[PDB]
């Protein structure tokens, strides 16, 4: 359950 | 989501808290060295790394964070490690050695002057990026998440420094620790043996602390003076004293030309074949 960075 | 952007292949590496996987992108096909770890110090230096660019350190691709990890997508290197690749060489000199060094010298210091300490620096972290004999030397697990287990509770609940008090004189990873580390190395790079190789353990620890250095012969003696004392600058007992990366990089040895070109593979590649556990 990610959130991807930039 | 980790899942389904990722194909996990295999295992490269677990410690106590982080774990690095072979991974291939689903979209792309593309391999990545994927290094999960399990969740402000750590952020920052996260921050540190999104910013930083050297050719002898693996880069960071992306990142995705969850409640519990963060996942660094890493460059995959995949021209193995720097012993076997000096046993596959067939010819091999002070030079040779000297240029590694030069790489891993500038990758450390660059890390020390944006505030990241290596630890923990060992043979099997120096990875060459590809197969080519002229490739670049590639440092990969590094920093505060690198994989050790320290102290009683590393593997139990992923919490280092479970060590007695009486134990450590200092907190156990520092610049000059680093710098140390890069001097056995570099022995080791010169003869196929560690420093003291055949002393007790217990002995070896009195032979640290003493810090009066051997380069016993045979082994040692078609090797430079130059060698030697650049070696023992970063060997140095005293921290305060001792060689940092870019002292040790402004040395003849690295930086000027007393670095032979000699060929000591045949004693180097018998000593790395006796003495190397994996041999
Ligand atoms: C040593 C255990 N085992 C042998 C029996 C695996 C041998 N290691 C590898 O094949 C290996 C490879 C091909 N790549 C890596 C490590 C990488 C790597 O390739 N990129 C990278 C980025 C960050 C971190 Cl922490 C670690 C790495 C490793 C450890
Ligand atoms: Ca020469």
């Amino acid at each position: 359950g990610v959130s991807k960075f930039a | 989501n980790i899942r389904k952007t990722f194909i996990f292949m295999e295992v490269l590496g677990s410690g106590a808290f982080s774990e690095v996987f072979l991974v291939k992108q689903r979209l792309t096909g593309k391999l990545f060295a994927l290094k999960c770890i399990k969740k402000s110090s750590l952020e920052n230096e996260i921050a540190v790394l999104k910013k930083i660019k050297h050719e002898n350190i693996v880069t960071l691709e992306d990142i995705y964070e969850s409640t519990t990890h963060y996942y660094l997508v890493m460059q995959l290197v995949s021209g193995g490690e720097l012993f076997d690749r000096i046993l596959e060489r067939g010819v091999y000199t002070e030079k040779d050695a000297s240029l590694v060094i030069q790489q891993v010298l500038s990758a450390v210091k660059y890390l020390h002057e944006n505030g990241i300490v290596h630890r923990d620096l060992k043979p099997e972290n120096l990875l060459y990026l590809t197969p080519e004999e002229n490739s670049k030397i590639m440092i990969t697990d590094f920093g505060l998440s690198k994989m050790e287990q320290n102290g009683i509770m590393s593997t139990a609940c992923g919490t280092p420094g479970y060590v007695a008090p009486e134990v450590l004189a200092q907190k156990p990873y520092s610049k000059a620790v680093d710098c140390w580390s890069i001097g056995v190395i570099t022995y080791i790079l010169l003869c196929g043996y560690p420093p003291f190789y055949e002393e007790t353990e217990s002995k070896l620890f009195e032979k640290i602390k003493e810090g009066y250095y051997e380069f016993e012969s045979p082994f040692w003696d078609d090797i430079s003076e130059s060698a030697k004392d650049f070696i023992c600058h970063l060997l140095e007992k005293d921290p305060n004293e001792r060689y940092t990366c870019e002292k040790a990089l402004s040395h003849p040895w690295i930086d000027g030309n007393t670095a032979l070109h000699r060929d000591i593979y045949p004693s180097v590649s018998l000593q790395i074949q006796k003495n190397f556990a994996k041999s």
